[PDB]
C-alpha cells in the first residue's frame, strides 16, 4: 500500500525527474541499471512506493516522462539513470509548443494525453492502495505548463479520492525567464487552484539566492538547482517509505497544511543550508537546524514570509533525535514571534519525524509553509497579466489555436480571489 | 481467576503496547520467544508452553505494526492480534469513525470475542489511544461503542494521551480530541489521561535526562500500566482488581477521567541522596510538578484519589502518610467525601529493563486521581476548538469524507454540560 | 471385515484420487512400492505381500491417466484399475452419457464386481467426479445407474466438484451440472460436494497461501476423505461406519447432498498463536467462511449434523462444544429435528504429507452438513441454465451426439421439485 | 489416439507451414533432418499426434502439401526443414490459378484433388484413432482459396465425425492485396461457413500493427508473420501433446467456443507481446499476461472487439501457475467490463492451462475470441464484393470457368445472413 505515480511533464520537469530518480535510487540501494546493492533490510520495507519489481530482482521506476518536445526526453535516455526507465513510459510528441499553453492544453496536448492516460491507468492497476501521483513541471513553457495542467485534470476526473501533487517550476518575477510567461503562468495557475490538492512553488531566483548567500557557492548549474528539489522531494514522502516515531503522509500533510481547500500553494525548504568550505564552524543541534528551517533567506519561493502570516507549517525532521527538544524549539518559536503565525489558528506548526537520515547527514530537514505572504507572487504575476492582456499583446498566437478572451479574464479574475482570500487570512 | 485483555491502537498505542509487552516479560520471568506462575491473566496458556498475550493490536498505518513484526518481541505475538489496513486518518476523526474503519472493526471485533472466549472470568479491557490520533481517536471511539454492545458488565479501561496546553504535534488536534470525547464519553468507564510535556518536566527535574525520546515515555507509561495491574496477577495484602477502579474512581458516571501519576521517577544518582520513604513518596505524588499532567490541582478540590503502593510496604507507614496528606491545607477535597483514598499494597515490588533510566527502588506507588482541576484543561481544549471552528479550519475535510456540522456543536455543548458539572461538584 | 472400494472418474477425479492414495500409503505405512495391520479395507491383502488397492480410475482422456501410469505412485496400482480410452468429451454430457460412454462402462462394471469378490462385507463405494467435467458427470451417472441395479444393498457415496457461483472454467457446465443431477438423484446415496472458490478463500485466510495450486486444493480434499473413512479401517471410541452416513444425514431420500468441511486448516506460523481446543474447532467448523462451499449457512435452516473427530478427543470436551453450538441463536435448526448432530471420535490422529502445508495437529474434525443453505446455490445453477437455454446455446451439440431437449426441461423440473421440498423442510 | 493430420494448400499455406513445421519440430526436439534429440521423455509421449515414426527412429510430420502452382513448394523443398517431408506427400499441378477461386474449386483444383484425397485416406489409416484436420491457406488466392475450399468439402464429406479446423489467412479490408480478392474471400467463406468447424481468422494488418505497436519492431518480413501463426497454431494443440491441469482439445474448445453452428470464426491471439529491446522494463504476472490477451491492439483478426460483445472466449496458458490467480483475474476482468461480454451466457470465458512452457518463456498464452464485432470484417466484404458485382466487373474470369451469376448472389446473401446473425447477439 502507499504506493506513488510519478509524473514527469516538459523538459524542466524531466530534468528535474532524472536528478530525482537519481536521489531516490541512491536513497533505496538501487544501482544506475535497477539492481539492489543495499545493506539495510530498511530500503526495501516500502521500495514499493516508488519502484515496480520486474524479473531478476530488477527495479523500475513508477515513472512516466511527457514531452511534445522531442529530444529532451532523448537526453534523459541517454543519460546514466535514464536506463531504469521502462521504453514504453516515455510518451512523446513531434512538434513543439513555442512556450505556447494554449497548445499545450488544447490543441497538440490533446492529441498526445490519451496515451500518457492509457499509461497512467495501466500504471495504477499495480498499487494495491494508490496514495496518488507526484508531478513535476513548469509554469511559463507550454508542455508541462499547459499539457501538464491538462493531464492533471483527466487524473483528478478519473482518481478523485487519490492525492494530487505537483511540484512547479514557477517563474522569477524580478527577472522573468521567458515573454509569454506570465499569460501561461495565470492559465496554469487557473487548472491547478481547482485540479490539485497540494502544488509545492519553486522559483530559480530563491534557489540562485540560497546558493549564492546560504552555501557560499558560485558557477552553480541547472544540475545543482534540480539536486535541491529533488532532496525537498524525497524528504516530502520519507515517511511514507520508512519507519519513525511520528510518520507523515500526503493527506496527513494536506490535513494539517490546507485550511481551506483553495489555499494549497507551499513554500518549500531544506535545511542545514550552509557552506561546503566552512563545515566545522557549525553544528547539528535540532534548534540550530529550525533556525536554518525558518529563515526567509532559506526558502524556496519568492516571497518575504516576515510580509505575511503563516497560516501553517509543517517540519518533518529525519534523524534520531529529542522529542522534548523538538516540540520545546518549536514552542519558543511561536512564543517568541506570535505575530508572524496567524493568531486565529492555535497551534500553527507540525512536526514529524524519521528514523532514517539521508546519506550524509546525521539530522535532516524538510520545511513545507503556506503564508499569506505568497499572495506577493500572484499580485506580481497577475499585474504582469494585466499590462499586456489590456494592449492584447502577444495574445493572437492564443486565439489562433481556439482560445478565447473569455477564458483569459476568467484566469485572471480567479488569480485575483486567491490572492484576496490570502490577504483575509492575513 | 481474574483474567484480562488489553487493546492498543494506532501509532502512538503500539508503541506504548510494546513497551508494556517488554515490561510483562521482564516481570513474569518471560523470554522474548515465550519461553520461562500467575503470568496466565495476560498471556492465555498455551499449546506447546511458550506463552502469547492476550493484545488487540491495531493500525490503519501499516508502518509501525510492521516495524513490530520485524522486532525483537516478534513471535511472542500472535499474526492476528496485530492488524492492519492501508493508510492514515492522518489525524481526521472522520476516517477511524464512519468511513474506512467502519470495515476493520468488525474483525477487530471478532479477534476481542475469541480472545473472551479464553477466559473463565473476563474483568474487562485495557485500551490505548490518542486524545489527538486520527486512528486512535475516531476509530478507537468506534470500536469502544461496538464493545458497548457486546459487553455490557465488562469494564473498559481506557489509556489517553491529551495534547497538553501550550505544545503541540499536528494542527487538527483540537477537533479530534473533541470528538472523541463526544463519542467516548458514555461507552467507556476510566480513561487514565496523561499529557507529554507534564513528563517531560518530570524528566528533567526528577530524572535528571534533558534529551527524552519517546521511547523513554513508553516505558514510563508501561510501568504506571504494570502498577495498575499487579493486583491482579501478583499477590498482595490488599488486591485492588480492575472493577475497583470504576466505584472508587467515578463519583458520578460521566466524569470518567483520572490522572495517573508515578513516584519515586528518580535516577540512580541522587537515590542514595535519598532514603525513599513510603511518606516522601506520598508527598511526592501529591505535589503539582510531578503529576503527569499540566494541571495545578491547588487549583481545583479532590474527588477520588486511589493509590497502588508496590514493594517492601508496611501499611501502617501507608496510614500515617494519608493522615499526613489529610492534614495539609494546600490538598484540598470536596464538601461531600469524607473518604477520600483507596490504598492496594502489594508484596511484589516494580521491575526494572535494561535501557529504562529509572533505577532499582524497593519500594513505589501509582497514583490516580479526579478532581476538578482536570476541567481547566478542558476548557483550554474548548477554546482552542471554538477559536478553530468559527472560521470554519479544516471542518471541509471531516464534513467531506461523511460528517454533520452539527456534531461539533453537539460536542461542544457536552463539554459545556461536562465544565458545569465539574462546577456543581466544587461547590 | 469393514472392507470396501473407491472410483476416481475423470481428470480432476482422478487427480483427486492420486492425492488420496498418497496420504493413505503415509497413514497405513506403505511405501510408494506396496511394502510396510487395518490397512485391508482399502488394499485388498495380496499375493507375495506388496499392498494394491481397491480404486476404479477412469478417464476417457488418455493423458491423466498415463501420467499416473508414468508417476511415483505407479507400480502401486494395478494395470486394469486404471481404464483408458481415447478421446474427451469436452465438458460434452451426451458422451459420458449415452454415446461414448456406453462402450466402456462394461469393463468398469466387470472390474468392480472382481473387485467385490475380494471382499467378506463389502459395505459399498467412494465415487469421485465433476458436476461440470463432461467425463465424470455423464459417464459417471451412467456408472452409478449401473452400479444401481448391480448392488441394491450397498451404498454408494460421491465426492462432488459442485461449479462455485460467480467464478468458471468452462462455460457449459450449467448444462451439464444439471444433467448429472438429473441421472445421479435416484442412484447415489449421497454426494459430498465441494466447491473451489470457498477452497480458495480458505487457503487466503485461514492456511495464510495466496499462490494456491490443484494439487493442494485434492491434498485438501484427500484429508476430508481420509476423515470420512477412518473408521472404518482404525479403532475408536466411537465407529462411523460408511452406511451411518446414509441414515444420520439423509432426512429424505431425494435430499443427497452434504456440504463436507474440515478443521483446523491452519498452518504452522499462527498455529503457536493458538490452543487449538476441541471447542474451537467445533466453532470455526460451523462458522460462514471456513464451509468448503459457498453458502451463507445463516441463510438456511441444518437438516441433519455429521462430525468425525480425530486424535486426542476426550468425547466430554465434544458434549459441551455441541451444547454450546445449540445454545448460539443464528445455528438455525429445523423444527423436526432436536438430535442435530452425529458424533464420530477416533483414536487415531490426522497424518501430514511432505509438502501438504497444514502442520501436525494432535486433534482435528471433518464435518457434514444438509441444509437448505444448499439450495441457494441448486437456485442460481437453475437460474443460469434456464438463461443459458432460451437461446438455445450448445444445445445442437448434446443434441446432435443423442438427446431429447425434452430431458433439459424435466431436468428443470426435478430441481424445481427439489426447490420446493427445501422450502418445505424450512417450514 | 488424438492424432491430427495437417494439409497446407497455396503459396501462403506452404509458407506458414514451413514456419509451424520447423516450430514444432524445435518443441518436440526433432532435428532438421528427422532424428530426437530430446532429453524430457515428455516431448515424446504424445509426438505421435503430428509426427509418424520412420525405421531408424526417424519421426515425419502427417503433412500434406498441395499446390497447382508449381515452384513455391519447391522452395519449402529446398529449405532446411524441406527434409523432413515425405516426397509423395508433395501434391502439385502444372498451372496457376491467376488468383481465380473458380480454377482452384471447380476446374483446375478439380483435376489435382483425387490425388490429395487419395493422400489424406492413406494418412488417415495410421491413425489409432484421428482427431481431425489440420489446414493452413490463404483467401484471395486461387489455389488455397478455392482448391482449400473444395478439399476441405471432400474431407468433411468423408470424415463428417473428425474435427476441420482452419488457419485461414484472410484479406486486409484497408489496404487490399489483390484485384479480385474480394470475391475469391467471398467464395471461400460461403464454404468454410458450412464445411469446417472452426476458423481461426489471421490478417496481416492486425500482425503488422503487433509487431510495430506492441512489439517494437521494424523491417518485418513473411518469416516474422509466419513465426507469430505458428505460435498460435502450436498452442491450440498443446493440450494433444503434453500433460497439465485442466487439458484442452479441439472439441473442448469447439464445444466452448461455438454456441451456434455457424457462427465459428475466431480471432487468434499470442501473450505476453513486448518488445525484445524494453525485456528487463516487465515482467510475467497472470494478471500481465491476461491483460495482454484482451487488448484489442493484441488481437490479430482487423475488428476492434470493443466495437461488440464477446459470446465466448477461450485462454490457453503454459506453465505452472496459481489456478486462484487465473480465476480470480478472469472474475475480475468480467465484473469490471461486463458490457463487453454478452450478458446471455454466463461465464464467457474459459481456461485450460498446460505444465510445460515454451521454449524461452516460462508463462504463454494463447487467446481465441468469439466476438460479433467480427461482423465488421464480413460486412466490408460485402460491400466491396457488391461494388464490383452491381457493375459485373471482372467476372468473365469466372463465368468462363463455368461459374455461374446466381452462385456469386447466394453467396453474398450468406455472408449478409451470417452477419446479421452476429449482430442478432450484439
Ligand atoms: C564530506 C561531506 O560530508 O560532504 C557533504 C557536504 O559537504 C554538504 C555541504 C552537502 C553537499 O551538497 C551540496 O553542495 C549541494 C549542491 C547542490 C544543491 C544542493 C546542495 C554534498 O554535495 C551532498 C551530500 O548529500 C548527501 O549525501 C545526501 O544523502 C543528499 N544526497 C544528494 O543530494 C545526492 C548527491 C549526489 C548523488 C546522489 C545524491 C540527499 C539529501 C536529501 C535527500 C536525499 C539525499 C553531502 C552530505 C555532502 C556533499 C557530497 C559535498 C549539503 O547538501 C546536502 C543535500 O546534503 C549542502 O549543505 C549540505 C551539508 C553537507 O554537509
Ligand atoms: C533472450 C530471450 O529470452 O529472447 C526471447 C525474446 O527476447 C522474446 C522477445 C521473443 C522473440 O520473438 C520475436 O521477436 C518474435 C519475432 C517474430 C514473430 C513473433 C515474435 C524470440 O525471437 C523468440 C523466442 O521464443 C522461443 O524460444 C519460443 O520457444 C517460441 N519459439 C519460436 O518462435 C521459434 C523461433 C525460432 C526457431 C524456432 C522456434 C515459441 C513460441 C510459442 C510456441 C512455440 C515456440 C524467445 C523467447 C526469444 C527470442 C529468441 C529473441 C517473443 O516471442 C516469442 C514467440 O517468444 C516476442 O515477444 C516474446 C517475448 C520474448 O522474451
Ligand atoms: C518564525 C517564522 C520566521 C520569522 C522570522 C522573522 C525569523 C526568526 C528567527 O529565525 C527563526 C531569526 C533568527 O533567530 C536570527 C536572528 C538568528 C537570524 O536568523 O535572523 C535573520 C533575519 C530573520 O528575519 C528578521 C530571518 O530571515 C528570519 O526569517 O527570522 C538574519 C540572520 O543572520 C544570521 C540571523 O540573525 C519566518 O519564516
Ligand atoms: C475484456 C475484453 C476487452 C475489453 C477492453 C476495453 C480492455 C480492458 C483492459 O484490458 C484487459 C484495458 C487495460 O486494463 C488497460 C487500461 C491497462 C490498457 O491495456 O487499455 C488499453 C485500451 C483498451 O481498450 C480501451 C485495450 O485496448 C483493451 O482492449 O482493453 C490501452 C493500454 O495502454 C497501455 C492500457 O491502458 C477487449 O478484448
Ligand atoms: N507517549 C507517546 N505519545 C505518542 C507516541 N506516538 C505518538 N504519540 C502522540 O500521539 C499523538 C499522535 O497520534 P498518533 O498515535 O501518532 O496518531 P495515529 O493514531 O497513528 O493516527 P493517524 O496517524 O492520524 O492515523 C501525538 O500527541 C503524539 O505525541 C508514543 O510512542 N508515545
Ligand atoms: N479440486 C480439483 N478440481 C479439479 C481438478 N481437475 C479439474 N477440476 C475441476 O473439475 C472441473 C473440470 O472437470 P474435469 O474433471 O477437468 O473434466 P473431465 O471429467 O476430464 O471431463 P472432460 O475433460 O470434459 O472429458 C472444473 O470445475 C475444474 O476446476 C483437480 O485436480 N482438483
Ligand atoms: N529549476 C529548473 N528550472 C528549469 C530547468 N529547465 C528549465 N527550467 C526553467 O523552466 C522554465 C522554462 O520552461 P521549460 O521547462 O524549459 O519549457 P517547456 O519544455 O516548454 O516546458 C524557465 O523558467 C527555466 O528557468 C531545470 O532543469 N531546473
Ligand atoms: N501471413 C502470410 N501471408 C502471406 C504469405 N504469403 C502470401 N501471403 C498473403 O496471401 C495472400 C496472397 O495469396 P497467396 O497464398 O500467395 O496466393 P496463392 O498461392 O494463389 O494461394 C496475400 O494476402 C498475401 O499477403 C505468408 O507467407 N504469410
Ligand atoms: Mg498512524
Ligand atoms: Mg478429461
Amino acid at each position: 500500500m502507499r504506493e506513488i505515480v510519478h509524473i514527469q511533464a516538459g523538459q524542466c520537469g524531466n530534468q528535474i525527474g532524472a536528478k530525482f530518480w537519481e536521489v531516490i535510487s541512491d536513497e533505496h540501494g538501487i544501482d544506475p541499471t535497477g539492481s539492489y546493492h543495499g545493506d539495510s533490510d530498511l530500503q526495501l520495507e516500502r521500495i514499493n512506493v516508488y519502484y515496480n519489481e520486474a524479473a531478476g530482482n530488477k527495479y523500475v521506476p513508477r515513472a512516466i516522462l511527457v514531452d511534445l518536445e522531442p529530444g529532451t526526453m532523448d537526453s534523459v535516455r541517454s543519460g546514466p539513470f535514464g536506463q531504469i526507465f521502462r521504453p514504453d513510459n516515455f510518451v512523446f510528441g513531434q512538434s513543439g509548443a513555442g512556450n505556447n499553453w494554449a497548445k499545450g492544453h488544447y490543441t497538440e496536448g490533446a492529441e498526445l494525453v490519451d496515451s500518457v492516460l492509457d499509461v497512467v491507468r495501466k500504471e495504477s492497476e499495480s498499487c494495491d492502495c494508490l496514495q496518488g501521483f507526484q508531478l513535476t513541471h513548469s509554469l511559463g513553457g507550454g508542455t508541462g505548463s499547459g499539457m501538464g495542467t491538462l493531464l492533471i485534470s483527466k487524473i483528478r476526473e478519473e482518481y478523485p479520492d487519490r492525492i494530487m501533487n505537483t511540484f512547479s517550476v514557477v517563474p522569477s518575477p524580478k527577472v522573468s525567464d521567458t515573454v509569454v510567461e506570465p499569460y501561461n503562468a495565470t492559465l496554469s495557475v487557473h487548472q491547478l487552484v481547482e485540479n490539485t490538492d497540494e502544488t509545492y512553488c519553486i522559483d530559480n531566483e530563491a534557489l540562485y539566492d540560497i546558493c549564492f548567500r546560504t552555501l557560499k557557492l558560485t558557477t552553480p548549474t541547472y544540475g545543482d538547482l534540480n539536486h535541491l528539489v529533488s532532496a525537498t522531494m524525497s524528504g516530502v514522502t520519507t515517511c511514507l517509505r520508512f519507519p519513525g516515531q511520528l510518520n507523515a503522509d500526503l493527506r496527513k500533510l494536506a490535513v494539517n497544511m490546507v485550511p481551506f481547500p483553495r489555499l494549497h500553494f507551499f513554500m518549500p525548504g531544506f535545511a542545514p543550508l550552509t557552506s561546503r568550505g566552512s563545515q566545522q564552524y557549525r553544528a547539528l543541534t535540532v534548534p540550530e537546524l529550525t533556525q536554518q528551517m525558518f529563515d526567509a533567506k532559506n526558502m524556496m519561493a519568492a516571497c518575504d514570509p516576515r510580509h505575511g502570516r503563516y497560516l501553517t507549517v509543517a517540519a518533518v525532521f529525519r534523524g534520531r533525535m529529542s522529542m522534548k527538544e523538538v516540540d520545546e524549539q518549536m514552542l519558543n518559536v511561536q512564543n517568541k514571534n506570535s505575530s508572524y503565525f496567524v493568531e486565529w489558528i492555535p497551534n500553527n506548526v507540525k512536526t514529524a519525524v524519521c528514523d532514517i537520515p539521508p546519506r550524509g547527514l546525521k539530522m535532516s530537514a524538510t520545511f513545507i509553509g503556506n503564508s499569506t505572504a505568497i499572495q506577493e507572487l500572484f499580485k506580481r504575476i497577475s499585474e504582469q497579466f494585466t499590462a499586456m492582456f489590456r494592449r492584447k499583446a502577444f495574445l493572437h498566437w492564443y486565439t489562433g489555436e481556439g482560445m478565447d478572451e473569455m477564458e483569459f479574464t476568467e484566469a485572471e479574475s480567479n488569480m485575483n480571489d486567491l490572492v484576496s482570500e490570502y490577504q483575509q487570512y492575513q | 481467576m481474574r483474567e484480562c485483555i488489553s487493546i492498543h491502537v494506532g501509532q502512538a498505542g503500539v508503541q506504548i503496547g510494546n513497551a508494556c509487552w517488554e515490561l510483562y516479560c521482564l516481570e513474569h520471568g518471560i523470554q522474548p520467544d515465550g519461553q520461562m506462575d500467575s503470568f496466565n491473566t495476560f498471556f492465555s496458556e498455551t499449546g506447546a508452553g511458550k506463552h502469547v498475550p492476550r493484545a488487540v493490536f491495531v493500525d490503519l498505518e501499516p508502518t509501525v505494526i510492521d516495524e513490530v513484526r520485524t522486532g525483537t518481541y516478534r513471535q511472542l505475538f500472535h499474526p492476528e492480534q496485530l492488524i492492519t489496513g492501508k493508510e492514515d486518518a492522518a489525524n481526521n476523526y472522520a476516517r477511524g469513525h464512519y468511513t474506512i474503519g467502519k470495515e476493520i472493526i468488525d474483525l477487530v471485533l471478532d479477534r476481542i470475542r475469541k480472545l473472551a472466549d479464553q477466559c473463565t472470568g473476563l474483568q474487562g479491557f485495557l485500551v490505548f489511544h490518542s486524545f489527538g490520533g486520527g486512528t486512535g481517536s475516531g476509530f478507537t471511539s468506534l470500536l469502544m461503542e461496538r464493545l458497548s454492545v457486546d459487553y455490557g458488565k465488562k469494564s473498559k479501561l481506557e489509556f489517553s494521551i491529551y495534547p497538553a496546553p501550550q505544545v503541540s504535534t499536528a494542527v487538527v488536534e483540537p477537533y479530534n480530541s473533541i470528538l472523541t470525547t463526544h463519542t467516548t464519553l458514555e461507552h467507556s468507564d476510566c480513561a487514565f489521561m496523561v499529557d507529554n510535556e507534564a513528563i517531560y518536566d518530570i524528566c528533567r527535574r526528577n530524572l535528571d535526562i534533558e534529551r527524552p525520546t519517546y521511547t523513554n515515555l513508553n516505558r514510563l507509561i508501561s510501568q504506571i500500566v504494570s502498577s495498575i495491574t499487579a493486583s491482579l496477577r501478583f499477590d498482595g495484602a490488599l488486591n485492588v482488581d480492575l472493577t475497583e477502579f470504576q466505584t472508587n474512581l467515578v463519583p458520578y458516571p460521566r466524569i470518567h477521567f483520572p490522572l495517573a501519576t508515578y513516584a519515586p521517577v528518580i535516577s540512580a544518582e541522587k537515590a542514595y541522596h535519598e532514603q525513599l520513604s513510603v511518606a516522601e513518596i506520598t508527598n511526592a505524588c501529591f505535589e503539582p510538578a510531578n503529576q503527569m499532567v499540566k494541571c495545578d490541582p491547588r487549583h481545583g478540590k479532590y474527588m477520588a484519589c486511589c493509590l497502588l503502593y508496590r514493594g517492601d510496604v508496611v501499611p501502617k507507614d501507608v496510614n500515617a502518610a494519608i493522615a499526613t496528606i489529610k492534614t495539609k491545607r494546600t490538598i484540598q477535597f470536596v464538601d461531600w467525601c469524607p473518604t477520600g483514598f483507596k490504598v492496594g499494597i502489594n508484596y511484589q515490588p516494580p521491575t526494572v529493563v535494561p535501557g529504562g533510566d529509572l533505577a532499582k527502588v524497593q519500594r513505589a506507588v501509582c497514583m490516580l486521581s479526579n478532581t476538578t482541576a482536570i476541567a481547566e484543561a478542558w476548557a483550554r481544549l474548548d477554546h482552542k476548538f471554538d477559536l478553530m471552528y468559527a472560521k470554519r479550519a479544516f471542518v471541509h475535510w471531516y464534513v467531506g469524507e461523511g460528517m454533520e456540522e452539527g456534531e461539533f456543536s453537539e460536542a461542544r455543548e457536552d463539554m459545556a454540560a461536562l465544565e458545569k458539572d465539574y462546577e456543581e461538584v466544587g461547590v
